[PDB]
């Protein structure tokens, strides 16, 4: 019985979620990362409602408002729903374990290799956060003319004029880190967990290639026992995958709904603009947004490849020369396999790199439009 | 009103014959004469108000905004009138329908979830009848309000046009006492019925629906410990047990499936007219919505049609995506248990039921398409590209 | 016209020999030399009006409306040429097809099954066969008729335009008794012979699509006592009767796969043409059903166009579609039998069929699309959306 | 230049190294150290007229039709040298593909097929290789003979611009004896090696998938007379035979997967990157298309550009789509046997061939697509669609 913290995949992002106190303990870090966090999304909002007689300041305000308002909910669904997130990770920690006992050379170097690419996803994630929020947190300053780095309406308020100005950008920036510290960690977190489907998916590969090896052929309780444990082994990815989907299906639903929301109006202002700075601040968003994206659909795709490649697995074992019994249980093996494990965005649209294909299509296509109209 | 999925959906069909909704079937036959009468009238007064909207539309045609207006309120009642003259041409099959699961399957093992899931099946039918019951109420008593706050005027000047809940022409005065009451109480009669109507049925598409999916859980559910029958190498008496066991389970699903065929025959062309008829409404609608311009009435109403149309759409799709999800899960539910240790014919068995449930069940409009959250979503999506298109040309 | 297949379909190959149609197969080489100058006359009738056709599409392309108004046509006019000159090109591969069924399979016990659907398919065939030619009767009656009773004038001032029912170039005088006369007899057995080519082609497909589905049907038909017959633990003979009627099942779906390959290679490169037409002639279909504004003629002409393609259309994807559901069927028939009770063997045919049937049959435009209700839907949308962007854009 | 696949290959790969191809791996080490020199003076001069190209760019955008003219030539002539910097980093794994067939499986009676499969596998892509080099050797001379016969002339007023095959700024006159004939010979030699280069790479991808094709095609033809070798009480020698043919087949099958993996791989981001570049090019063809008057040299360019396009597009969906088609037939040709008299292991293969062969190998732009025909339907259906969008808003 290993720990979360323990397990080299999971480790930085519960220890994330741990420092503000979401997923492992419960101390006072909670209420200060969330409630000021949430109440200056209701004031940005606010700020987008009053400032809309110019789309320029309504999208470039709106896209940190919908960033931090799908920083909420994250965090929030997180806090909701701890138990299920430390028992996953706690699952995970335990296959881990047990993976890392069997003696192949090929099993042990993929485990070794997605280990080492989940970990480095998560850490470059968190510093790459870190530096474009500080570089946004300090764009105003260049920018000068008393401008918020993100915006904020109180009512009957001046914000711009006495040294309120100053208080509000420094409690602006101050309260920019914990903010994307509750952002952040979820994408690096369904990372690893596919990552971890992926190890669990070729781990199961490479036993059913190799499952007779150091079996006698005569006795068939030892072969009908290992086919077992194959079956059981599919059974427990095939769980693995359905919980993790559920989860990310219900967030991903919501983020990738806002994310498209808010790219339809970049688009629309992408040729708009004539400041030829604040086009670069487009392109930028853009850029954020769908390499966001591609992440999630990317390791969504990879999930349901693998899940389907289990099918040539079975397939290419030494099945020629076993009993018939075991001849029909790999038929079934196959059978299931063919079905791949999705991870589904809000239980309707499987996440695949045909959808992210989709999209951007159609991103093309609407900018191609607005161009050709535009003239 | 005694057997099966008929007793099941009772209340519904009471709803539907109160509504005027026809089904000379399910009572004695001293209601027979009377009730007909009442639907038939029912249908004129329908009718009537029909086409006093349809000859409203006409005179109100040198303008398009009011034509516009007027030709989505003539498809959102028009609604109404296909469902209503739909059922009694098909009542054949639909009585052919209702009748399907009055003789079942059973067996000693599997009566326990046989009972629990048919209780689960009622307990939600009655549940989504009570809810779209709500929903209507809500959707007449807002327009009745609706109708009231805002001001009846008609641009040309100003000309007071007479303050109704739908534009209509009609003989009388319309703005002194006794034209004004009626026109209200026929009106308000009209819209409770039209509603009423299109409603029961798409109901009784979805309990439909829900009972096959209930009984599709119950077929999982008594799935897992079948195999743990047949495991244990069996003496004669064991080898009939489970034989009767895999007979059941098959003969139970066969008839899942021709209740689910029963359905998609008996409401199929239902839904294809349905949504010939939400496209176009969907697509002035989109227009409509291209000039608001924060006005509360204007917005009001707009996005009220939006609501109602893209709720009726997502009710088929919500239960026609759920019987996908089901079967897809009896091929699921099928691999995840103990069968590599039952006995060569349970294995056999699971073999042809995993290989039977590699497709989905699933409800077509008629070829044309198929019901799921896939459909909606589609819908939703052209909608939305076309609301952009027309705002960017404008 | 003895053998299976071409004793079935012999009244449509004798249509279509009759109208023009080259095939110069059955029957007596007494017939094989009148009958061959016959068609080529007809066909150079035919080019002959084509090119008269076209000529005129070239002085009346100073306008736009004219100009779309010739193509649209042009292109309705080319559809029959092109299935002209594709049937003897390709006559090799047509014939291969229609000897396909010539030696089919026998059981003793699947005897009076395959009889019954032998019979069934034949009606079938004459059905759609009178239904098809009664339609393009309709079509040219309507057109003369539609011809008769509108106003033939040019818009330059008013230019007398003749009286006919093809826009056409002809060095006669086109204008008094004997050019007049001489042009509308010409341009009558013209429309007749052109649809009849087109038509008989497009019949002569779904004819033996429809072959292929009652065989399908008779297929599963006798699936039903298949296991029953195994069912019964079996002594050597009934072992070698369940391995007869095994084989006979297996044998014959072969066999009816075999015929749909050798229909699809064929009409599948027919198809991909005449889509390949049929797009462009929608596409300025939605262009001038733009222009529409009521009047009678001008309407009635864009919605007969409109009616015809799409009816082509559809004819094709409804017996494509119906071929794809009736394997799929056959999936389906093969689980709801009682092959809990039937021997080993009985349960590993079932099992293969439904390895089998898990994809279903179809034909496809040389593997670009297939033919099917959905390729019907996608095409309706495409244009009914272009006309939309059309109207938005004007 | 001995081995199983590059020795079938080998006139490909000489074809490949000639244009300056690296591929510093199937000669000689003597050749090894001047064919290297050879490839990297090559690639310089590509890129310097390729930069030379770019530089005009620069100073032909002050006008928008020049710009999208030189843009599309830019595209073009970006293809070849992707290609060529993408096989060096890329060349291990092209490499390990060459290497997959080296030690093939084999059984005594599988042999004559296997042989005559093999050689009809090297025909097909010794024809593919010819006719894409004629293809190459056409669009050249027709390039070269477009440039000669248009006239040169600039709009500013008229002015003379150099009579070049492609646009360029260049230090040199360009215009008097020296600098025109030397720019010409220069422009011809990038041509026919950016063309050569480019090509190359898509005929070998294109000759590997057709001998995965003809394998599979052996695999069917003999997977015929394995089952009636099955079929006979089978003594243990015959029960040996049986495994051994068995354990044939599914070893060849395997050894066709994995080829079909390795290929995926490397092409597989190699067609990612070429279908990026297309897509942008058709966008800016459309545009260039929408401005077409009738003239023959501005006409002929532009669906040279859209043919030669379109072309390399079709090269690869009609591979992939071969692919796909063959694997499932792998399957069809698996059922259409003599199973049914065959013993229970041979039945037990057929069903777990069946099984494996319900999804069809395939080629993936790096899971982003597949080659397909969809896939060039696809890109058809968008650039008409654009284009027609293009016209509509002029």
């Amino acid at each position: 019985m290993a720990s979360i913290l323990d397990c080299p995949i999971v480790s930085v992002n519960a220890r994330v979620w741990r420092f503000w106190s979401f997923v492992l303990k419960h101390d006072a870090m909670r209420y200060i990362s969330i409630i000021p966090v949430t109440v200056m999304t209701f004031f940005m909002f606010t700020d987008l409602c009053r400032s809309w007689g110019n789309i320029q300041e309504l999208i470039i305000k709106a896209y940190f408002a919908v960033l931090y308002f799908n920083a909420v909910l994250r965090t929030l669904i997180l806090v909701k729903d701890r138990k299920l997130y430390e028992n996953f990770m706690q699952g995970i920690s335990n296959v881990y374990f047990e993976i890392s006992h069997i003696d192949d050379h090929k099993i042990q170097s993929l485990l070794k290799s997605y280990t080492v690419r989940a970990r480095m996803l998560s850490i470059s994630n968190l510093a790459l956060g870190a530096i474009i929020s500080t570089c946004f947190v300090v764009y105003p300053i260049f920018t000068g003319e008393r401008g918020l780095p993100y915006g904020m309406f109180i009512p009957g308020l001046d914000s711009f004029r006495s040294p309120h100005y100053e208080i509000i950008y420094i409690v602006q920036v101050v309260l920019t880190f914990p903010g994307c510290c509750m952002y952040i960690p979820f994408t690096s977190f369904f990372a690893s967990t596919t990552l971890f489907g992926l190890v669990q998916i070729k781990t199961l590969q490479r036993q059913l290639q190799t499952f007779k090896d150091n079996i006698n052929s005569q006795d068939k309780e030892k072969v009908k026992a290992k086919v077992v444990k194959l079956i059981e082994d599919h059974k427990r990815i095939i769980t693995y995958v359905s919980e993790l989907n559920s989860l990310v299906t219900y967030i991903c639903f919501v983020e990738f709904l806002s994310f498209g929301m808010m790219l339809c109006a970049l688009l629309f202002l992408l040729n708009v603009i004539e400041n030829h700075a604040q086009i670069v601040i487009v392109a930028a968003y853009i850029f954020m947004i769908i390499s966001q994206i591609f992440a999630f659909y990317w390791h969504a795709n990879e999930v349901r490849e693998e899940s389907m490649n289990l099918a040539e697995a079975a397939y290419s074992g030494p099945w020629v020369e076993l009993d018939n019994s075991i001849k029909k249980k790999l038929l079934l093996i196959i059978l299931r396999a063919q079905q791949p494990l999705e991870i589904t965005v809000g239980n309707v649209y499987p996440m695949t790199l045909e959808m992210f294909q989709s999209l951007l299509n159609a991103s093309y296509s609407y900018f191609t439009l607005l161009r050709r109209v535009y003239n | 009103k005694h057997q099966g999925l008929v007793a099941d959906l009772l209340p519904n069909i009471r709803v539907m014959q109160g509504v005027g909704h026809f089904m000379f079937n399910y009572y004695s036959e001293g209601k027979k004469f009377p009730h007909r009468i009442y639907c038939i009238v029912t249908l004129l007064l329908l009718l009537l108000q029909y086409g006093m909207m349809a000859v409203n539309l006409m005179m109100e045609s040198d303008d398009v905004d009011d034509l516009t207006a007027n030709t989505i309120t003539m498809l959102f009642f028009l609604h109404p009138i296909v469902k209503m003259i739909y059922f009694p041409v098909r009542s054949k099959i639909f009585y052919k329908t209702l009748a399907i699961w009055n003789n079942p399957n059973s067996h000693p093992l599997f009566a326990e979830s046989n009972a629990r899931f048919h209780a689960l099946a009622i307990t939600k039918m009655r549940r989504l009848l009570f809810c779209v019951a709500g929903a209507t109420i809500f959707s007449v008593i807002s327009w009745t309000g609706i109708t009231f706050i805002e001001d009846s005027v008609k641009r040309i000047t100003i000309i007071p046009i007479p303050r109704l809940m739908i534009r209509t022409f009609y003989p009388f005065n319309a703005m002194s006492g006794a034209g004004h009451v009626f026109a209200l109480i026929y009106q308000f009669y009209y819209l409770v019925i039209s509603m009423a109507v299109s409603n029961s049925l798409d109901v009784l598409f979805c309990s439909w629906l829900l009972f096959a999916c209930e009984q599709l859980q119950h077929l999982k559910a008594i799935m897992k410990p079948l195999m743990e029958l047949s495991a244990t190498g069996l003496t004669k008496k064991q080898e009939m047990l489970v034989r009767s066991a895999i007979k059941y389970w098959v003969e139970r699903h066969k008839h899942v499936v021709r209740l689910v065929t029963a359905v998609g025959d008996a409401y199929g062309v239902a839904l294809l007219l349905h949504m010939l008829t939400t496209t176009i409404t969907l697509t002035l609608l989109a227009y409509q919505a291209t000039k608001v311009n924060g006005v509360n009435v204007y917005a009001a109403t707009v996005i009220g049609y939006l609501l109602y149309t893209l709720g009726q759409v997502f009710l088929f799709c919500i239960f026609g995506n759920r019987l996908i999800e089901e079967s897809s899960s009896v091929m699921e539910a099928a691999y995840s248990c103990h069968w590599y240790d039952g006995s060569e014919e349970a294995k056999t068995f699971v073999q042809i039921v995993c290989q039977q449930c590699q497709k989905a069940m699933s409800i077509s409009g008629a070829k044309f398409f198929t019901v799921s959250l896939d459909l909606f979503a589609s819908v939703l999506g052209a909608v939305v590209t076309y609301f952009m298109v027309l705002v960017q040309l404008k």
